[PDB]
């Protein structure tokens, strides 16, 4: 079974970092919606849940990796 | 505009007050649908039949034949079943059923009423408002003994008691 | 918003008078019956809705609410089987012995010595045993009592009352317009990520906390009674820990990311259960989990009223190079206007999805006792493979409608549709050559061995003993999946099947699964399937592409998708339409689904399928015949053909005795097909004046005109008792053989 | 108009037309501008008043019992069947909310959090609309001030008022 | 009862399948009290 570790600082510290990439990725290649005018609720929704899914594999990645 | 019984609730577009118990009560909107003529029919034979139920566990507990054995009710369809009596019953409730087919297609017709099988041999209606007021009465009846047939019922399936020894203690 | 609600209130009244009129929904059938004809017309169009009207608002409802009316019809066959498992079975003694008991649940009542049906199939029960796995799925389910199977009764028969009403409600009450019918990308984000997302997750849920610990409890041996009612494991969080121990950590783990704890219910063991001989129930569990992460995942892929999500038009359009024009263009409308590509497609794709699961449901056991239940698996495995026959032929087959319907030539300029249609010549040409070498280099293989063997010249056969035809690729992946658990899935406990290689698995004496070798034999027999399908795909691809017109007739398409002919000129255009492809098509995929599941039938009987006995030695239930045999057209007719057939013929005065009815049945329907296949219209019309003579010298004539049936017709007639009969044969001799030897 | 940020202003919607009882100007998220108004109104008065209810039972539990014997008493009545049977008429009257809250998304006259219920008259003529803004106000610091007690339980293991006394 | 649902009873699909089921079971009753008739008893 792959390692995978108990929550601590560095799991938020990259769930954070994952929505916030996702939300500025968002940002910049949403096709249809000063930088954060017109910035609604669901692309909010769409990066966040973005922003989990990525941060979810990267956990699991670093974890099975051994970065932790 | 709204219920008169639920406030919050609108009325029903169906339940205009033709019928005799109207308060206008139908969340799930079986009137939108349905005929309201059929549900009517419904209701007052489901009524007829728990009242003519209630009043056999009170009776029938109370006393009981002397050709019959005793038993409880609910242990006593368990042995009409197979004594032969239940089946009796059901032959001549289906045989007046058939009669009743044919009043619900009368009243589909809109030549007879959801509940008027023209039977008062003892003339206790005897104008109009009496008729209104013991049609009232008769669908509160029915609505109540419908709720207490269930009751009966149920509560001697959970405590192994009739009614009336229930009352006596808890 | 763009994505909405909109609905007409009570556009069709309810009533019985349109009952009272048959052929109310075509002008032509309307006017009343003058000849027999239009009686057959009457079957005939009767749910081809687009024919009846051009609006395809009223084709969308009336192809919602038919829908409906299917889903209610399938919850009610689902009650029906659910209670007569819980009423008419024998499945509470199955539950206590599986490997003993055969499964039963049917009863037939004594009438004229039709008793016998009610074979003794062991849990002291006399029935007709059933092969369609359902003692399997509810024992996986952790269905363990009678009442259970009743209470699923009642809700199939809930469902089946709901679905019907549903149907009138959304037929006769509210029908939806047609602008909520052609939402595309709200359909696939609601039915991906709700409707499989949601009911993988659902099923994942249900199998956690009801079938894994009672099916644990039941592979460790506890009677069926004194296991826990399933909510009982829901509440008693205890209970459940003392089979898997993680659930005393409880939600944190999953919210945390700390996943491995789950490790012991949510597995990747792979193989199967030596107990029961399924594939392990955990794995089952993290499969159905994560194919609803995957789903739901899928379901916010497409654009709905809020700005995010992918436009399938946009997708379709982008993708176009040099080779094709204008590309994917043009197809969205196409996709979302014409109800027969869909149909096309979707039937397409579930057909080639059941053929799937026929392959991967015999090669990974999934149910408990599935495995070792023989006439369970056959009849499972050559059902799924008929169903994704048909559906496959029907994909081409409604293509061919949408081709000669709805196919407009102004909307499709350059695009892919109208190139493949402007080198039709080249594609049929070729793949015509590919079937020609495919037939040629695969079943004069047979012949050339049929030769050689009755010559003597056994050095000069394809053969292992002889020049060989070794099947490397397949051996080759076999090896490669033999391999893969610790080296490319290394967290893989065991293979993925045991038929790729590894022990063998076997459960009560009787081998559950069991390394599949590939030799001569199997390389003959997979280029004879591969020859078949393209054959099939040729006579259906030609039909589908030459449906609107040729260089016999360039009018084709105003003749329609199902006509007879154009005459006898041009030398004679008989079976012309695309509908008559469809009609050479069936019978070409009836031929290699038949080949497909004698392969099946001989290869599991000879190679797979046995007993085990001291020494670990197995005897498989033709003795390892098919190496030798089956390479031969001759080995096919006396052992398989000939020597599997007695059970079937010698079944009279047994409980089998109807397979054998219904195996001489079926011959006599094949053989009544023949007389509508193999003759034509006239004559019978010539015959039926003579009879209108009969019947009009005792002044008996009727006012219907009695006529021969259509061309078209006595073509579907033929073809229908073909099939059924064929299908019919295979079925006798397929259940009455593996009940008797498995 | 109440501007709860000034730096973001007052959100444009359905919502914060002024007649909508207890706003502050506050939705920096502008739920309001996705999903309806009234049901999101709905399920404030209705998280309001279970949160009134169930601060007030946790203070009232903690002083005193019915006669006859937290999380914990969730628990054991679920264990002695208590939670079932008041999970029923709770049920029926949550049914009969299904059917208001759809007509009213349907655009029947009632208003939000409306049950038409006011038997002893205090809400008719000039006050109700105050008592409304007092009941979100209450309802809001309802939704604060039980979801401190229960919290505080999960440390400690005991009641809001027996914590502060003790 | 409706004049058109009876007409659509009428119907020989309808009738064809009724008139058949019926004398399929004075067949299957009259073989379930009197079975193994291969001969008229003289
Ligand atoms: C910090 C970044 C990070 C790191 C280090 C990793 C690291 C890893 N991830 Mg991960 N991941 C990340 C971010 C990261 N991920 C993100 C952001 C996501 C999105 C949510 C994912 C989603 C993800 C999934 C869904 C999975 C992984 C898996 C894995 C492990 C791969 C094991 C392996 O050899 O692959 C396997 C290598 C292969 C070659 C296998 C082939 C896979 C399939 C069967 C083939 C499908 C291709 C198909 C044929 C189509 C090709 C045809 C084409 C021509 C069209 C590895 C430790 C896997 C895992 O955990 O396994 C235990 C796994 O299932 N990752
Ligand atoms: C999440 C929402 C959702 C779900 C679950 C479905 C599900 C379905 N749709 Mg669908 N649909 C949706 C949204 C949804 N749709 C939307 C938004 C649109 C408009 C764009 C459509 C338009 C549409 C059309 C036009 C058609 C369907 C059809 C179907 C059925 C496919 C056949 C099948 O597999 O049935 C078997 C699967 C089942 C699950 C059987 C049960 C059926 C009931 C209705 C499921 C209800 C579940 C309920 C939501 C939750 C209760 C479960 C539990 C909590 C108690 C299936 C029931 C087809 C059909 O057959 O219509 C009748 C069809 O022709 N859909
Ligand atoms: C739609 C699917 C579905 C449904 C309805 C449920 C329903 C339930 N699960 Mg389950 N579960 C599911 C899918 C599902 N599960 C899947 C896919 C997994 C794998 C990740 C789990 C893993 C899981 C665990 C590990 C536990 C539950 C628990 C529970 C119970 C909730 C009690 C609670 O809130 O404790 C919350 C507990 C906390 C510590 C917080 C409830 C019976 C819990 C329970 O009571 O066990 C029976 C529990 O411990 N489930
Ligand atoms: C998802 C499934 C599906 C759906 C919805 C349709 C829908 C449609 N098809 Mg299609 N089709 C399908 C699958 C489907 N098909 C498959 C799988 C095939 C391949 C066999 C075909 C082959 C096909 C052809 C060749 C034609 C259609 C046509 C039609 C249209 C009218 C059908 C009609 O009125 O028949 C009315 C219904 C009947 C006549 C009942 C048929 C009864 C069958 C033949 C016998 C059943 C025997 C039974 C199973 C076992 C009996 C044994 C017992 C006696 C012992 C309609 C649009 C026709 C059309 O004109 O389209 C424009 C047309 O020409 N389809
Ligand atoms: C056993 C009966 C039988 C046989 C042998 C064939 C043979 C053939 N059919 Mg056919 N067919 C049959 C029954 C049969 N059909 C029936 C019952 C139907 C009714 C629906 C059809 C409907 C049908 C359609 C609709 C199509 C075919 C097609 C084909 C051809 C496939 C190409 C091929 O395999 O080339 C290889 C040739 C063979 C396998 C024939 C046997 C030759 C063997 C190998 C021995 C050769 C020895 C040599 C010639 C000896 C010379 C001796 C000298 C004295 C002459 C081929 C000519 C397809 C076609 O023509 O396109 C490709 C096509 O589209 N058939
Ligand atoms: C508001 C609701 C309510 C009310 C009015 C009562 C009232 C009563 N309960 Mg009671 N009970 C309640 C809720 C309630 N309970 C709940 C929710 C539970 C479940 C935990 C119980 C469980 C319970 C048990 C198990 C028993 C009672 C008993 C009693 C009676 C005690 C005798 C007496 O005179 O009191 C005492 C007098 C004074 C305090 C005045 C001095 C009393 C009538 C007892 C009883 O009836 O004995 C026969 C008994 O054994 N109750
Ligand atoms: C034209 C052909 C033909 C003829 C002349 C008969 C004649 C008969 N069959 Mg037969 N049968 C036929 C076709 C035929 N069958 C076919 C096609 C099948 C298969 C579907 C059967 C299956 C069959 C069974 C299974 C049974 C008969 C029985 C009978 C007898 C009828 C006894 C009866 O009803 O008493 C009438 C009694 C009255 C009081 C009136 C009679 C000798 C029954 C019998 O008694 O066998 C001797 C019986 O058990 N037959
Ligand atoms: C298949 C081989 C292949 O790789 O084709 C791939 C090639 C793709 O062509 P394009 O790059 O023009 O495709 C762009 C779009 O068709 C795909 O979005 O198709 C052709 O060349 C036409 C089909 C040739 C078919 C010959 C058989
Ligand atoms: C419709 C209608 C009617 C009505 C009505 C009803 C049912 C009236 C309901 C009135 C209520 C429920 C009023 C407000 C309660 C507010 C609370 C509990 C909020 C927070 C409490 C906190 C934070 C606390 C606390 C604390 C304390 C003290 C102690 C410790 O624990 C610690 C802590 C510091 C946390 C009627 C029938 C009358 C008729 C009328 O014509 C109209
Ligand atoms: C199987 C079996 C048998 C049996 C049996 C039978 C007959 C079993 C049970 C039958 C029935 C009818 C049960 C339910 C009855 C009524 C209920 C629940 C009413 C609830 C009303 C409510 C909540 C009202 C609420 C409300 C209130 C307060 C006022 C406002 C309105 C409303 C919101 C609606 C035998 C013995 C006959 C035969 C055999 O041997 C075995
Ligand atoms: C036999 C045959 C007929 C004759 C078939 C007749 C016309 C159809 C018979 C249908 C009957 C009347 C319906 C069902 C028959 C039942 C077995 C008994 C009759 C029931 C009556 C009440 C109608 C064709 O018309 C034909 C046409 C084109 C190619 C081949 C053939 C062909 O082979
Ligand atoms: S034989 Fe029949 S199908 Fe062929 S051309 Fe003549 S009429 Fe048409």
């Amino acid at each position: 079974v792959p390692q995978t570790v108990a929550w601590s600082a560095k799991t938020g510290a990259v769930m954070v970092l994952s929505n916030i990439l996702c939300i500025v990725a968002g940002r910049y290649v949403i096709q249809v919606k000063g930088s954060f005018a017109g910035f609604g609720l669901p692309e909010l929704l769409a990066s966040t849940s973005l922003g989990h899914i990525v941060g979810s594999g990267a956990i699991l990645g670093l974890s099975y990796v051994g970065v932790l | 505009d709204f219920s008169a019984a639920v406030p919050f609730l609108k009325r029903p577009t169906n339940l205009d007050g033709q019928y005799i118990g109207d308060v206008g009560f139908d969340p799930l909107g079986f009137s939108d649908v349905f005929d309201l003529r059929v549900l009517r029919e419904a209701e007052l034979k489901h009524g007829r039949f728990a009242m003519l139920a209630t009043l056999g566990f009170i009776v029938q507990e109370l006393y009981t034949f002397p050709f019959f054995p005793k038993m409880a009710p609910v242990d006593a369809h368990d042995y009409f079943v197979k004594q032969g009596g239940g089946s009796q019953i059901i032959f001549w409730i289906s045989f007046v059923e058939l009669f009743g087919v044919v009043a619900l297609f009368e009243t589909l017709q809109g030549k007879r009423e959801p509940g008027d099988f023209a039977f008062d041999p003892l003339g206790l209606a005897k104008d109009e408002a009496t008729l209104e007021r013991y049609r009232l009465a008769e669908v509160k009846h029915a609505r109540l003994a419908m709720i207490a047939i269930g009751g009966f019922i149920h509560q001697y399936w959970v405590t192994k008691q009739t009614v009336l020894e229930q009352l006596g203690n808890f | 918003k763009k994505v909405s609600i909109t609905v007409d209130r009570d556009p069709v009244a309810t009533s019985f008078e349109k009952w009272a009129q048959p052929g109310h929904f075509s002008r032509t059938l309307a006017k009343g019956p003058k000849t027999t004809t239009w009686i057959w017309n009457l079957h005939a169009d009767v749910h081809d809705f687009d024919s009846h009207t051009n609006s395809l608002e009223d084709i969308s409802r009336k192809i919602f609410s038919a829908h409906f009316g299917q889903l209610s019809i399938i919850f009610l066959w689902l009650s029906g089987m659910y209670f007569h498992g819980a009423r008419f079975s024998n499945y509470s003694a199955w539950l206590s012995n599986p490997t003993a008991v055969k499964p039963s649940a049917q009863v037939v009542w004594p009438i004229v010595g039709q008793e016998i049906l009610n074979g003794d199939v062991g849990g002291g029960f006399q029935g007709v045993q059933v092969t369609s796995g359902f003692f399997q799925i509810w024992r996986a389910s952790g269905i363990t009592s009678e009442v259970e199977l009743y209470w699923c009764a009642l809700a199939g028969l809930l469902m089946s009352g709901l679905m019907i009403f549903a149907g009138w409600f959304h037929y006769h009450k509210a029908a939806p317009k047609l602008e909520w019918f052609q939402n595309a990308e709200s359909m696939l984000n609601h039915h991906l990520s709700g409707l499989l997302g949601l009911g993988c997750l659902s099923w994942a849920g249900h199998q956690i906390h009801i079938s894994l610990p009672v099916n644990k409890l039941l592979d460790a041996g506890v009677a069926p009674q004194e296991i826990p009612l399933p909510h009982e494991f829901l509440v008693n969080r205890d209970l459940m820990a003392q089979l898997y121990p993680s659930f005393s950590k409880g939600l944190v783990p999953f919210f945390t990311l700390n996943w491995s704890e789950y490790s012991d219910f949510l597995t990747f063991k792979g193989g199967l259960n030596p107990v029961t001989g399924g594939l392990w129930l955990s794995d089952t569990a993290h499969h159905h989990l994560a194919l609803a992460v995957l789903f739901i995942v899928a379901g916010h892929m497409y654009r709905t009223n809020w700005g995010i999500g992918h436009s399938m038009k946009e997708i379709l359009e982008a993708h176009k190079g040099p080779f094709t024009g204008e590309g994917h263009k043009g197809l969205y409308e196409i996709l979302t206007t014409s109800w027969h590509a869909q149909l096309a497609i979707n039937l397409a794709m579930m057909g080639s999805v059941s053929i799937i699961v026929a392959h991967h449901m015999y090669a990974m056991p999934p149910y408990p006792y599935i495995a070792t239940d023989y006439p369970t698996q056959l009849s499972i495995f050559t059902h799924h493979m008929w169903i994704g026959g048909f559906c496959v032929v029907g994909g081409a087959a409604h293509a061919g409608i949408f081709m000669v319907r709805d196919y407009n030539p102004a909307q499709n300029y350059n695009n892919l549709l109208d190139r493949v249609i402007r080198h039709r010549d080249a594609i049929i040409s070729h793949l015509n050559w590919i079937c020609i070498f495919l037939g040629f280099h695969s079943f004069g293989l047979y012949i050339h061995n049929d030769t050689m063997r009755a010559l003597g010249r056994t050095q000069d056969m394809f053969s292992d003993t002889a020049i060989q035809l070794k099947p490397v690729f397949a051996q080759w992946v076999q090896s490669i999946h033999t391999l893969a658990p610790g080296n490319t899935t290394p967290n893989a406990l065991a293979t993925a099947s045991y038929a790729f290689g590894g022990d063998v698995v076997a459960v009560g004496n009787k081998v559950a699964m069991m390394p599949i070798s590939l030799g001569t034999a199997d390389f003959m027999v997979h280029h004879i399937h591969a020859f078949t399908i393209h054959v099939t795909v040729l006579i259906l691809l030609k039909g589908v592409l030459f449906s609107r017109n040729s260089r016999l007739i360039p009018d084709k398409a105003n003749l329609g998708f199902r006509f007879p002919c154009d005459g006898p000129g041009r030398g004679g255009t008989c079976q012309s339409s695309a509908w008559d492809s469809v009609f050479l098509g069936l019978f070409w995929m009836y031929n290699c689904i038949s080949v497909v599941i004698f392969h099946f039938s001989w290869k599991m009987q000879s190679d797979v399928w046995g007993t085990v006995q001291a020494d670990g030695t197995v005897t498989h239930i033709t003795g390892g015949n098919f190496a030798q045999s089956a390479i031969t057209i001759n080995g096919w007719l006396r052992d398989f053909l000939w020597a599997q057939a007695s059970q079937v013929i010698q079944s009279y005065g047994s409980a089998l005795s109807a397979y054998g009815l219904i195996f001489l049945g079926a011959h006599f329907i094949w053989a009544f097909s023949l007389m509508f296949l193999f003759s034509g219209r006239g004559y019978w019309q010539e015959l039926i004046e003579s009879i209108v003579w009969a019947h009009n010298k005792l002044n008996v004539a009727p006012a219907i005109q009695p006529r021969a049936l259509s061309i078209t017709q006595g073509r579907a007639v033929g073809l229908a008792h073909y099939l059924l009969g064929g299908i019919g044969t295979t079925w006798a001799f397929f259940l009455a053989r593996i009940i008797s030897v498995g | 108009m109440p501007v709860a940020i000034p730096p973001l202003g007052r959100p444009e919607t359905d919502m914060f037309d002024g007649s909508v009882p207890g706003d502050a100007g506050f939705d920096p998220l502008v739920i309001s501008g996705w999903l309806d108004s009234r049901w999101l109104r709905e399920a404030e008065v209705k998280h309001g008043r279970v949160a009134m209810l169930a601060a007030a039972g946790c203070i009232a539990q903690d002083l005193f019992t019915f006669p006859g014997v937290m999380s914990a008493l969730h628990d054991a009545a679920v264990k002695a069947g208590s939670m079932q049977q008041m999970l029923w008429p709770i049920a029926i009257l949550e049914t009969i909310s299904i059917a208001a809250t759809i007509q009213m998304l349907q655009g029947s006259g009632r208003a939000p959090g409306d049950f038409g219920f006011d038997p002893l008259g205090l809400g008719k003529g000039a006050k109700a609309e105050r008592m409304a803004l007092c009941e979100i106000k209450n309802g809001r610091l309802a939704m604060i001030g039980f979801s401190g007690m229960m919290h505080h339980y999960f440390i400690t293991g005991k009641g809001p008022i027996e914590l502060l006394t003790s | 009862m409706d004049s058109n649902f009876l007409k659509y009873l009428s119907t020989a699909p309808v009738l064809f399948t009724v008139w058949l089921s019926f004398t399929a079971s004075f067949i299957i009753e009259a073989n379930r009290f009197f079975p193994d008739m291969l001969y008229f008893p003289m």
